[PDB]
């Protein structure tokens, strides 16, 4: 599910 | 509690996901399944998903 994807790095 | 603003700019990778810049302010439609929350962007009323580490609340 869409919700619990990895997060993207901080830049 | 409900209005947050971005912190950082994001580019979109799909196409449920929206973009954003920096200091963009959204509602939180649903925030319980995960780290990626669904809201609706301030500026374009658009709604999808947004990384939850890239906004704080305001
Ligand atoms: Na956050």
């Amino acid at each position: 599910s869409l919700a619990r994807r990895p997060l993207p790095p901080l830049p | 509690v409900t209005l947050f603003v971005a912190l950082y700019d994001y580019e979109a990778r799909t196409e449920d996901d929206l973009s954003f810049h920096k200091g963009e302010k959204f509602q939180i439609l649903n925030s319980s399944e995960g780290d990626w929350w669904e809201a609706r962007s301030l500026t374009t009323g658009e709604t999808g998903y947004i990384p939850s580490n890239y906004v704080a609340p305001v």
